[PDB]
Formats: structure tokens, C-alpha cells, sequence
RNA sequence: UAAUCGAUAAACCCCGAUAGACCUUACCAACCCUUGCCAAUUCAGCCUAUAUACCGCCAUCUUCAGCAAACCCUAAAAAGGAACAAUAGUAAGCACAAUCAUAGCACAUAAAAACGUUAGGUCAAGGUGUAGCUUAUGGGUUGGAAAGAAAUGGGCUACAUUUUCUACAUAAGAAUAUCCACCACACGAAAGUUUUUAUGAAACUAAAAACCAAAGGAGGAUUUAGCAGUAAAUCAAGAA
């Protein structure tokens, strides 16, 4: 029994995002990758950097931005900039959230010596695919 | 914007090949239509084609400790598309690319070789020694 | 390097930016732990007595 | 975005989920940017920057006959922080022998210097360079090989009348 | 904090080995040399021996960067077999996906 | 729902509109062909499942049918057999036996197929059972069994449907070569990472050439020359053709037998229209779909395993 | 070894070993910290009588207070935690023979009891 | 403040944070302004050592090497040599105690 | 042996290792260091005891069809609940099925395969609840381990004529276990002794030649695998 990833069934009422309910086998076929760049290409350099890079801001977003964060984070490299989407919960009022996002945008910015744009997407409740 | 003139004789281009990589086969199609729209816009004459896909497996083991009947395994393919441009000049080529290159998806690589007309060196043209 | 991750990310939990959810875990823990009398011994006390 | 779309594998219900916090809309890369109609406008736009190509290159003879030398070079994009790539360096030189000045002798023994660069059925002498850090340092020394070959070519020796 | 001891021990045995590599490199050509003369080959080969052995090359163990793991590491990711799955298995690893044929 | 429908249709529109007018065509003649192509170009999924690709199309394709108001706002319900759970098939059942007795008061293989269970239950926007699917074909049996009026015939049309089947060998038209004046045949065969092309010329000094070498040298081993003897063989014209041959990949076998594919295919334009199916049925232009089955990880040969120990 | 850490979530099933439960996620304001920052959009409003205050510090005793604030919060959650055993007896202790249920619920029809 | 997107990039670009297009690889790296006969000809640096000595096979071995590398500048080179002068010239004992008198 | 751990009916036994000369390394032997990686902390750090506290990843029944909330019925209900000319069952969910992948079909294979079961596997991937260690169950340097009386699991190569050698690709020429004193040869040396070479700071490791040519002459009880491009034979590549 795979237990891979994978969202078990409930008594049936536990609530599942989209992602969160679409098992390992599924990538590429339903579901889509949470990440994209370059270096996974058949000629391509440097992959693992980008991994430790990704790794570490999905860390990074879950602990500056408190219970707000609805899905799980989408990151793309785009031409030496990172573009970082994210689905929001509302929860903070909004001169914090621009707090956070001034914040972010600089600290990264001057880590990775690459600038980084940011998104939020902010929604009003956690998307339910199945169950509820 | 600022155009400038330069009197030197700017570089022509025989072939000016531009390979993309992807992982989305779609993603390239969308790509391609870009690129021949653009192409055909500023008179630029170009052919696309696609080359062999590749498919990179490898193995890994299915449990923590040990079964090693058990694996799993894993792909990457990478799609290609190629973009063949025939008769360019430098400056046609430095903005028709930077054009490509600037709107380039974050899901692909693009590998450009350029063959670029030079008549003859000059030790060479007709001295000897 | 971690270090570098380690103790920005630790300083950018102090100045009250970062939350680190795994060390407040710990932290709890580690206050219960030394509030029902079994702590961390002050170095070199604990063995001879 | 004013356009409806839904996209999601659907549940049994059979409803492909809505735009909005879709999570899987906002992974796909959107060529909503390049819009043919911006494209249009884009490439106007970049009219004035290109320059004319010359007429009477339409056909392949006029280049060998006008341009017998093809330089070959090649560069890459990959999205990260750094903009090396190793690969960058190599430098390629495609020569037509039929197109060079050549003596009887000169051409013998050139083809007999050069070896495997040479074919012999297509007449294309190439040239890989390689050994050094930057593209137009491989230019330069290319060059350089042609340049010396031809001049080596012509020399004879005493060796060579043994 | 590295996440082990061992990944400390390592850390330093690139360090030393990025700090050694022209002396290395240098002394072991004289080494590997058929042309000169065996007795320099001698007095290199106590050389060589000399400099301090954690900055000797082999003595360098790829890891698994995240978890620490000697083994089962695959060199484009720098990554152990469970972490790399553990990542590609939520998606979070670009362009990889379960493989069928 | 039906709010939802009304707005969905509402917002359908303006944004059809609103993609017309981005991607630069006329509003009017916009079609379904357009908007795939539109969407596709717009957000470029590549996956595999096409039903979890990007859609913007009309809310009735894309919503299940709904089952309408049951009951007036008294309670009281409009059908008469409500009360039966499924009225949608009943009043099918009522209808049809109605039909039948007054057909019998009255009375004194096209590629037509009824229904399937699925087609029944879209018809009725009524969840089925196999029992009463059967039940009510075998009806329409017992319709069919009578004198058929027109009324009568309609209502079985209702519940027909009417499907394809297409068997013949394509038939290249030959191809006259300009150089001899003279016609000639190209065939392609494929088999098993080998695969073969084989110009036939119509007339032959029964000369066979492979790869610019003659058919002997290239195929030493007897059994191969054998193969490629089969089609000509089976249509007597052994001398009477001339062909030239490029074939590639793979070990001998393979390569002798995409020549037969590839020859027998090219051998079908100077052939009749009759010995055609006669080849079919000798099995010459069907491909070989058998080929190496991956070695599967955990085993040995694909098939083959490590082997097993009780203790 | 930032590495290395986790989410609250997955340990806590990994704590709680069902194969009780407190949150951290209570108390903790954004921004707060033990080093004592007042970051202009989040422990403080933007803008006092003057615009755009500035990144201040409090002292050491203010924030020997507020800590003290953060302890006193647990301890009456832990308190609040304790409090929570009462009931009514049914018949005998632990028998739930007798005890009331509480009125039925409201049937389809809207009746109510 | 920004007022396009286009904006952004343009003082991006011009701040030197993105990158400058179409992309050469080698752009930020000018190689000490070196050109290819100041890599591979390495006649400069073996002006100071016996010629007709085994040193001398040596010493031509790794020219070679050096001038077929691109991963070094060419003060690296210059130093590898150098370093080979400095030991050579280190150990003259055991140049003489060899069978062959080395300069 | 001074000198790891883990797996160990089916579901261990070329297993964690797609990999131990130093390193790895957790082991033993000696020596050494005590806020001893980090921004701050009577704090660090622990391959120490709990897999019968666990999350993670899996095995297994299993290519098995069932699991499960919400209700409804049973002169009472522990539980049960179908008959299609139908007798109390309805039900969205998760399974199967369907679709995806193996570049068009089709089949095949791949994948998938719930609920549970085996207190099945793993605190040595990592992380944790409970316990213990703190001038040491912590951290370093230097060496040292992995010997065979056997017993057994799985492989490889054979035992030769459907063979062996050379040429060579698939028509060839020779050799062929008994003569006999061969100046031994027929198969079979993957094993050893010697010399090189590859790597490497360090050969104990791999490869190649030269020698040597042994057991083996088709294998007891009993057993493994395979239903077609499969089994069998042959060749090449990659991971580390
Ligand atoms: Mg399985
Ligand atoms: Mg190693
Ligand atoms: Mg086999
Ligand atoms: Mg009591
Ligand atoms: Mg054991
Ligand atoms: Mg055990
Ligand atoms: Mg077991
Ligand atoms: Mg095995
Ligand atoms: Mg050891
Ligand atoms: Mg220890
Ligand atoms: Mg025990
Ligand atoms: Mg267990
Ligand atoms: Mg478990
Ligand atoms: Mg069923
Ligand atoms: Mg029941
Ligand atoms: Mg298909
Ligand atoms: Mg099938
Ligand atoms: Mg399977
Ligand atoms: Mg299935
Ligand atoms: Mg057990
Ligand atoms: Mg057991
Ligand atoms: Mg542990
Ligand atoms: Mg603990
Ligand atoms: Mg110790
Ligand atoms: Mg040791
Ligand atoms: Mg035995
Ligand atoms: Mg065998
Ligand atoms: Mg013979
Ligand atoms: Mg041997
Ligand atoms: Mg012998
Ligand atoms: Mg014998
Ligand atoms: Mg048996
Ligand atoms: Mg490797």
C-alpha cells in the first residue's frame, strides 16, 4: 500500500484541496508540477541549486506569512527573476500583507542575488475539490 | 526610442538555428505559433520542425529500508522544437531573438547557433607569404 | 551553507518576522519537560552528585 | 481576467472547477502577454530597428562565390542566476577548398596536414576551436589556423622532395 | 548547523581540498611523469605524502545535502532516494513524473 | 440551478465576446473550432488526462442535464407517476404498451443498433438499471414484431441508432514515372525497429535489389529469401517485377520481413481488386504487432523472475 | 538544519500517536518577537499623530511585561483546559441511565420540539 | 513610482539586475581583455630553462596542457610555471645527482 | 576476533548499499577537548533504550472486490435487509471498472489497487512523544577490522560435436580425451603464481598478458521459472 504523498479517506467529511487529493501517479496526467525552470532539460545545469532554492522558499513562505497561506506555493524561474505565486487566505488586514510583501520581495532578493516578484492571490476560503 | 548609424558593414547570418527544450508539448506548440507570427511580421522567413523526443528514466527504491523487489521509476522527457531562419542580417537577428528570448516561458531552455558570413581574412585573400 | 539558513532564519524569528513552528514545538516541550523536574543539568553538576 | 474558463479534472458532479483560487490555471504558463494582436503592434514597433537584407543573396551560389567562410557559433538561455554556460565558448569554421587559391601542391599537402577536418567528398574543411575562455578569443585563433594553414601549405621543403 | 557531524567532517574536507588543489595538482605532475628522473619523482612522492591527508581528493563523500546520506544519492539533484521522491511526489520537482512505458 | 445556468450562459457571452475582440477576429462567425484553438494558444497545458486541460465552453456541455420541478408550489406533483420513483422510465413503459395495443386493436442489418444503457439513461436524464434497460428493449422487440404503422415507426426511430464499418485495403493509384514513361509502386513496411521501402517497377527482369547490393548477398540466410518470396509467389508474378529496396534498423528476420510488408503493400496496385482480399486473408499487408516487452524492474526477463524460495 | 525542521501539523500527528493536542498558533501576534522590534506595519499602526513612524525598540522592562503577558496567556489557557470537567448525573456516576440528551432536532417539515 | 510593467523591467535592466538581451554567455566576463595568442603560445614563459634537457619534455607537456585550458586565467598559468621554475631551480642537488647536469 | 547495526516463514539471504583500502563509519584500540557548528539562551551535542508510543516511506493478503457515512424496515435490532413475470431497501463518497502512459487504432504491458490484516518492516533517511547520557552514551586525531572447520541461499562458467580454434557474419580451413611416450593435449581456470597497466597521497581494488592447467563426463530426496516476440540463447548501455 503506497503511502506516498496521498490523502487518506475519512468518515468522508474532511475537506480536500485539489491538489492535496490528486495521488502521485496523477502528476503530469491531471495535475500539474508546483514548480518550473530550466534545469531538469536534457542539455541543463545546475538543477540542484534550484532545488535547494525552491526547498527553502516553501519554507521561508510558510514562516513569514502565518495560518494564511492557502495552497501549496508556485514557483517559477523566468529568465534569472523569480516569479512566486501564491494562493492567500484572507485573514491579516491588508497594510500588513504589504508589509509582508515589501519584506519578502528585498530579503530574497538580496539572498539569491536575483530579484524576485511577488503574488498573492487571496481567497476567501481553503478551495474544496472533494468531500464537504 | 533612440536608433543610431553606424557606418560599418553589419553582419549577415546564413542560418540562424534556435533550438528550444521543453517539458510541455504544448507549451512549445503555443511557442512555435509565437514565433512564426512574429517571424512572418517582420519578414524574417522561417521554417519549424520537430526533432526526436527524449525520454530520461531511472530507478529508485520503493521503501525507506528494505525491499528491493520493489522500485519505483521516474521520467523526464524533453520535447524539442527548432525554428531554421534563413537570410538574416546582424541587427534583424539582435532584435527578432531579443523578441523570442524576452517572452520565454519559464518551463524552457532555447539553444541558438548562429553561421555567420565572413568572406576571406585578409593574410589569406591573395599574397602568399 | 547552513549555518547561514540556520541562524538568519533564527534571528528572522527573533526580530518577529519568521515563525518557526518546529522550534515552538520544541520550546513547549522542552518548558514541560523542565517543569515537571527533569531538565538540562548545569554542565559538570549532574554525574558526581 | 474577463474570460470564463474552467479548468480541473472534474468529480462525478461534472464540473471542471472554476477560475477563481484554481490553482492549476495559475501554474500554466499564460501567453496571454503575446496575444496575437500584441504582436502585431510588437513587431511593428520593431520595424524600424531591423536592416535590410542584401539583394542578390537570394541564392546559395552568390554566397560561396561572394562569402566562402561560415562561422559557426552558438548560444544558450537557461532561467537561474548565473548566465554561464561552459558551452558557449566552441567556435565552428566551415571552408570550401574549391573556393581558395590554392596551388596543386598547396592543396595536396594541406589536405594531407589538416587530415579528418577535411572531407574529402564534400569539400568542407572545418575547424573546432575550443582551448580558450571566450568566444572571440576561439575567433581569433580559428582565424589564425586558417591563416597558417594556407601559408604552410604553399612552403615545400627538403623532406618533402624526400 | 550542518544537520549532522559527518556533513561538518565533509564541509571541511572540501574546504581543505579547494585549499590544497594547485600544490596537488603540481606536485603529482612530477609524480606521474615517465620523462623525468626518478629521483625527483622520490622526493615529490614524501611531498605529496606530506601535506595534510583530509585534503586529499578521494577522501570526499557526496551526501545527500538535506538528509546527510552516504548513500543513494543521485548527482544531478545532490539528494538521497527519500527526499528526492518525497519532493517529486507532491510535484515539487520540475519536469519529473512517475515514468510508465 | 437554473440561476446558474442563466448567469453562467449571461457571462458565456461577454466573454466570448471578450476573447474574440483579444485574439482579433470577428465576434459573428466565432465558433467552437475557434475557441479550442484560442484557449489552447492562451494557457498551453501539456497533459495527458484532456478533460483536466483548460475549458471555456457552454455551461449546457459542460453542467449534467438537470431533473426539472417535480411538484407545483402546493405540493401537488404535475407527472402521474411520480409516485414511482422513476416516472421518466414508466412513462416510456406506458407509452410503448400503449403503442402496442393499439397496434394490436388496429391490426385486427443497416448498421442500425438500439440504445445502450448509457444513451437510454442520457435520454431520460434517469439513472437506469440493466433490468430495466433489458426490459424495455425487449419491448421494443415485441413493437418491432407487429405490423408497423408510421406513428409506429417514428417512435422506434427514437430509440435507433446507426453505426459505421469500413473494410477494404486502401488502394494506392499507381504512379507513372516520367524518366521510362513506365509505372512503379512505393511501399513502406514496418516491422520491429526495422522498417523497409520498396519501389516495385511494373515491368521486371524479376531483378531484386537491396540497399544498392542484390537480394541474395543481403540475405544469405535462405529462410529470409523465403519470406520475401511469399507475395510474389502468391500472385505468380515471380519474374515479372522489378524492385528496388532501402530497409533499416534491426536484425535479419526483422529486415526480410518489413520487405515483405513493404513489398506486398507496393504489389497491390499492379494486383486485382480481388486478390487484394486474398492477401489480407494470407496475412501479407497486416503489420506485425508483436514486438520486445520491457524488462520489468524486481524481475528478470519481462517475464521471467528471480527465483522464488518457500523457505 | 533549518533543513532538517518541520511542519506543526506532522508533528503533532507524529506527537499525539494515533495511528492532547495544543495549538501554537495562539497568542503570537505578527511581528512579535523576544528581541523586541516595533515594525511600523504590524506591532504599531503606520502612522501616529506623526506620519511613518520609524523601526523602534522597547525596553527592556516593556517587554519583561509583555513575556509576562504571553505567560499569564498560557496559564489561563492551561486553567481554561483544567475547568472543563463538569456534568449532570444521570443515575450512578458513570451510568448514562437517566441523563437528559437535550431536545430531539427539528425534524424536515420545520417542526419544532 | 511604476508606471508599467515595461517601466519595471527597464529600471531593472538599467540598475543591472536583469540581464542584458539577446544573451551572450560570456557578458559581465571580460577575460582581463586576453586575447587567444596570449593563451596558447606559452614560448614567454620557457625562455628560462635548460633546452635540450628531459626538462625541457616536461615543461613542453604541461605548455600544452595550459594552452588547452579554458578554465584559467592567464595569471594562473603564468603561476604554475613560475612555481615549476622556483622548485626546479629549489633542487639543484637533485638535478646533478641524476646523470644529467641541469641548468 | 579487541572490534558495527538493521532484515531473517510465505512477505530474509547481490537485502538498507544504484556499493566499506583512508573517507564513508555508526566499530574496537589507544591518545586528546569541555557552553563543545548557530544570532541568543543552567545551553549545545547523542547512529543510546523504546518500530509494542509514532509521522514518514513500504511489505503483505491483492488484480481481492469490497469499504463507508446519511437514512428506512424488522410481533426486536447480537444482527440482518436479495429474488427482476421482484418479496424492504435508497444513498452521494472511496475502491474496482473507465480514462490516461507505452506518440495513431486495437490487445498487451505499465500504472493503479480502498477498508482493513500481519502490534509485518524501519527511532541508523529524516523528524518526533516517553525515557535516559552531559570533564560523557558528547566532539576530535591515529591506527586497526572485514580471518575460515564448516553449513547453506542466489548467481557465473562449464562438463564439450547443435562443440573448440582462426578467418569471418550467419556456404569456409583446421582441432576433436585416446593413441601412446605424445616432444602431451580435446573441452574446462572465472581459481592461483609472475609481470605489467588503470585509479588513487596510500593497493589490499579492477583490467590485461605470460604460465598453469584442476574439479567437472549432465547431478540424491526435492525443487524454481515461463502461455509469444514470452521462455531460451546473444549483445550493448546507464545509475552510483
Ligand atoms: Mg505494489
Ligand atoms: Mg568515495
Ligand atoms: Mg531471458
Ligand atoms: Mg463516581
Ligand atoms: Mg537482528
Ligand atoms: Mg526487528
Ligand atoms: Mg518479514
Ligand atoms: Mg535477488
Ligand atoms: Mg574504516
Ligand atoms: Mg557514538
Ligand atoms: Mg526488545
Ligand atoms: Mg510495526
Ligand atoms: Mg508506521
Ligand atoms: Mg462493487
Ligand atoms: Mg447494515
Ligand atoms: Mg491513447
Ligand atoms: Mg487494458
Ligand atoms: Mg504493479
Ligand atoms: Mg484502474
Ligand atoms: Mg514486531
Ligand atoms: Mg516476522
Ligand atoms: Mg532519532
Ligand atoms: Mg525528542
Ligand atoms: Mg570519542
Ligand atoms: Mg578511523
Ligand atoms: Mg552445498
Ligand atoms: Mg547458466
Ligand atoms: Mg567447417
Ligand atoms: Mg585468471
Ligand atoms: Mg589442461
Ligand atoms: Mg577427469
Ligand atoms: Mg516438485
Ligand atoms: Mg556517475
Amino acid at each position: 500500500k503506497n503511502r506516498a504523498a496521498r490523502v487518506r479517506v475519512s468518515k468522508g467529511d474532511k475537506p480536500v484541496t485539489y491538489e492535496e487529493a490528486h495521488a502521485p501517479h496523477y502528476i503530469a496526467h491531471r495535475k500539474g508540477w508546483l514548480s518550473l525552470h530550466t534545469g531538469n532539460l536534457d542539455g541543463e545545469d545546475h538543477a540542484a541549486e534550484r532545488t535547494v532554492e525552491d526547498v527553502f522558499l516553501r519554507k521561508f513562505m510558510l514562516g513569514t506569512f502565518p495560518g494564511c497561506l492557502a495552497d501549496q506555493l508556485v514557483l517559477k524561474r523566468r529568465a534569472n527573476q523569480l516569479e512566486i505565486c501564491a494562493l492567500v487566505l484572507r485573514q491579516l488586514p491588508p497594510h500588513k500583507f504589504y508589509f509582508l510583501v515589501g519584506y519578502s520581495e528585498t530579503l530574497l532578493s538580496h539572498f539569491y542575488k536575483c530579484p524576485v516578484h511577488l503574488h498573492l492571490q487571496t481567497v476567501p476560503s481553503k478551495v474544496v475539490y472533494k468531500y464537504i | 526610442p533612440e536608433i543610431t548609424i553606424s557606418d560599418e558593414p553589419d553582419t549577415l547570418y546564413k542560418r540562424l538555428s534556435v533550438l528550444v527544450k521543453g517539458h510541455d508539448k504544448a507549451v512549445l506548440d503555443s511557442y512555435e505559433y509565437f514565433a512564426v507570427l512574429a517571424a512572418k511580421e517582420l519578414g524574417i522567413s522561417i521554417k519549424v520542425h520537430e526533432p526526436p523526443r527524449k525520454i530520461e528514466r531511472f530507478t529508485l527504491l520503493k521503501s525507506v529500508h528494505i525491499f528491493k523487489k520493489h522500485r519505483v521509476q521516474y521520467e523526464m522527457r524533453t520535447l524539442y522544437r527548432c525554428l531554421e531562419l534563413e537570410h538574416l542580417t546582424g541587427s534583424t537577428a539582435d532584435v527578432y531573438l531579443e523578441y523570442i528570448q524576452r517572452n520565454l516561458p519559464e518551463g524552457v531552455a532555447m539553444e541558438v547557433t548562429k553561421t555567420k558570413l565572413e568572406q576571406l581574412p585578409e593574410h589569406i585573400r591573395k599574397p602568399i607569404w | 551553507n547552513h549555518n547561514t539558513y540556520f541562524a538568519l532564519m533564527g534571528t528572522l524569528r527573533f526580530l518577529g518576522l519568521y515563525r518557526d513552528e518546529h522550534q515552538d514545538f520544541r520550546d513547549e516541550q522542552l518548558r514541560l519537560k523542565k517543569l515537571r523536574g527533569k531538565g538540562k543539568p548545569r554542565k559538570g553538576e549532574g554525574k558526581r552528585a | 481576467v474577463p474570460l470564463p474558463v474552467r479548468m480541473g479534472y472534474p468529480v462525478k458532479r461534472g464540473v471542471p472547477m472554476a477560475k477563481e483560487g484554481n490553482l492549476e490555471l495559475l501554474k500554466i504558463p499564460n501567453f496571454l502577454h503575446l496575444t496575437p494582436v500584441a504582436i502585431k503592434r510588437h513587431c511593428e514597433a520593431l520595424k524600424d530597428f531591423c536592416t535590410e537584407w542584401p539583394a542578390a543573396l537570394d541564392s546559395d551560389e552568390k554566397c560561396e562565390k561572394h562569402f566562402p567562410i561560415e562561422i559557426d557559433t552558438a548560444d544558450y538561455v537557461s532561467a537561474g542566476p548565473s548566465i554561464r554556460n561552459p558551452k558557449a565558448r566552441v567556435v565552428t569554421l566551415r571552408v570550401k577548398l574549391s573556393s581558395l587559391n590554392l596551388d596543386d601542391h598547396a592543396k595536396k599537402k594541406l589536405i594531407k596536414l589538416v587530415g579528418d577536418r577535411y572531407c574529402k567528398s564534400t569539400d568542407v574543411l572545418t575547424i573546432k576551436t575550443d582551448r580558450c575562455p571566450l568566444k572571440r578569443q576561439n575567433y581569433d585563433y580559428a582565424v589564425y589556423l586558417l591563416t597558417v594553414l594556407y601559408h604552410e601549405s604553399w612552403k615545400t621543403e627538403e623532406w618533402e622532395k624526400k | 548547523y550542518y544537520v549532522d557531524w559527518k556533513m561538518l567532517r565533509d564541509v571541511k574536507r572540501r574546504k581543505m581540498a579547494y585549499e590544497y588543489a594547485d600544490e596537488r595538482l603540481r606536485i603529482n605532475s612530477l609524480r606521474k611523469n615517465t620523462i623525468l628522473p626518478k629521483d625527483l619523482q622520490e622526493v615529490a612522492d614524501e611531498e605529496i605524502a606530506s601535506l595534510p591527508r583530509d585534503s586529499c581528493p578521494v577522501r570526499i563523500r557526496n551526501r545527500c545535502v538535506m538528509t546527510s546520506r552516504p548513500r543513494g544519492v543521485k548527482r544531478r539533484w545532490r539528494l538521497s532516494r527519500i527526499v528526492f521522491r518525497h519532493l517529486a511526489d507532491h510535484g515539487q520537482l520540475s519536469g519529473v513524473q512517475r515514468a510508465m512505458w | 440551478t437554473v440561476d446558474f445556468i442563466k448567469k453562467q450562459i449571461e457571462e458565456f457571452n461577454i466573454g466570448k465576446r471578450h476573447l474574440a475582440n483579444m485574439m482579433g477576429e470577428d465576434p459573428e462567425t466565432f465558433t467552437q473550432e475557434d475557441i479550442d484553438r484560442a484557449i489552447a494558444y492562451l494557457f498551453p497545458s501539456g497533459l495527458f488526462e484532456k478533460r483536466a486541460r483548460p475549458i471555456m465552453k457552454h455551461p449546457e456541455e459542460i453542467f449534467p442535464k438537470q431533473r426539472a420541478i417535480q411538484w407545483g408550489e402546493d405540493g401537488r406533483p404535475f407527472h402521474f407517476l411520480f409516485y414511482t420513483g422513476k416516472q421518466s422510465y414508466y412513462s416510456l413503459m406506458h407509452d410503448t404498451y400503449g403503442k402496442l395495443l393499439d397496434v394490436e386493436k388496429h391490426h385486427n442489418p443497416i448498421g442500425s443498433r438500439w440504445l445502450i444503457k448509457e444513451e437510454l439513461e442520457e435520454m431520460l436524464v434517469e439513472k437506469l438499471s440493466d433490468q430495466d434497460y433489458a426490459q424495455f428493449i425487449r419491448l421494443l422487440e415485441r413493437l418491432s414484431a407487429l405490423p408497423c404503422g408510421a406513428t409506429e415507426e417514428d417512435f422506434v426511430n427514437r430509440f435507433r441508432r446507426s453505426i459505421p464499418x469500413x473494410x477494404x485495403x486502401x488502394x494506392x493509384x499507381x504512379x507513372x514515372x516520367x524518366x521510362x514513361g513506365m509505372a512503379f509502386s512505393r511501399g513502406e513496411g514496418k516491422r520491429k525497429t526495422a522498417k523497409a521501402e520498396v519501389v516495385v517497377y511494373g515491368q521486371g527482369s524479376g531483378r531484386i535489389d537491396v540497399n544498392g547490393v542484390d537480394y541474395l548477398l543481403y540475405f544469405p540466410v535462405t529462410q529470409d529469401r523465403e519470406q520475401l518470396m511469399f507475395p510474389l509467389h502468391f500472385l505468380d508474378r515471380l519474374g515479372k517485377h522489378d524492385m528496388t529496396c532501402a530497409v533499416s534498423g534491426g536484425g535479419r528476420s526483422a529486415q526480410a520481413g518489413a520487405v515483405r510488408l513493404a513489398m506486398a503493400r507496393a504489389l497491390c496496385s499492379f494486383v486485382t481488386e480481388d486478390e487484394v482480399e486474398w492477401m489480407r486473408q494470407a496475412g501479407l499487408l497486416t503489420a506485425d504487432p508483436r514486438v520486445r516487452e520491457r524488462k520489468k524492474p524486481g524481475q528478470e526477463g519481462a517475464r521471467r523472475k528471480f527465483t522464488w524460495k518457500k523457505r | 538544519s533549518f533543513f532538517t525542521k518541520l511542519t506543526a501539523d506532522e508533528l503533532w500527528k507524529g506527537a499525539l500517536a494515533e495511528s492532547r493536542r495544543k495549538d501554537l498558533n495562539r497568542g503570537q501576534i505578527i511581528g512579535e518577537g523576544r528581541h523586541g522590534f516595533l515594525w511600523p506595519g504590524l506591532n504599531i499602526p503606520l502612522m501616529r499623530n506623526g506620519a511613518v513612524q520609524t523601526i523602534a525598540q522597547r525596553s527592556k522592562e516593556d517587554q519583561e511585561k509583555v513575556e509576562a503577558d504571553m505567560v499569564q496567556q498560557r496559564e489561563e489557557w492551561d486553567r481554561r483546559r483544567k475547568m472543563k470537567v463538569k456534568r449532570e448525573r444521570g443515575w450512578s456516576g458513570n451510568t448514562w441511565g437517566g441523563v437528559s440528551l437535550g431536545p430531539p432536532d427539528p425534524g424536515p417539515n420545520g417542526e419544532t420540539y | 513610482p511604476f508606471q508599467n510593467g515595461f517601466e519595471e523591467m527597464i529600471q531593472w535592466t538599467k540598475e543591472g539586475k536583469l540581464w542584458e538581451f539577446p544573451i551572450n554567455n560570456e557578458a559581465g566576463f571580460d577575460d582581463d581583455g586576453s586575447e587567444f595568442h596570449e593563451h596558447i603560445f606559452l614560448d614567454k614563459y620557457l625562455q628560462d630553462f635548460p633546452k635540450q634537457g628531459p626538462i625541457r619534455h616536461f615543461m613542453e607537456l604541461v605548455t600544452c596542457g595550459l594552452s588547452k585550458n579554458p578554465y584559467l586565467s592567464v595569471k594562473q598559468k603564468v603561476e604554475h610555471i613560475e612555481w615549476f621554475r622556483n622548485y626546479f631551480n629549489e633542487k639543484r642537488v637533485i638535478l646533478k645527482e641524476s646523470g644529467i647536469q641541469l641548468n
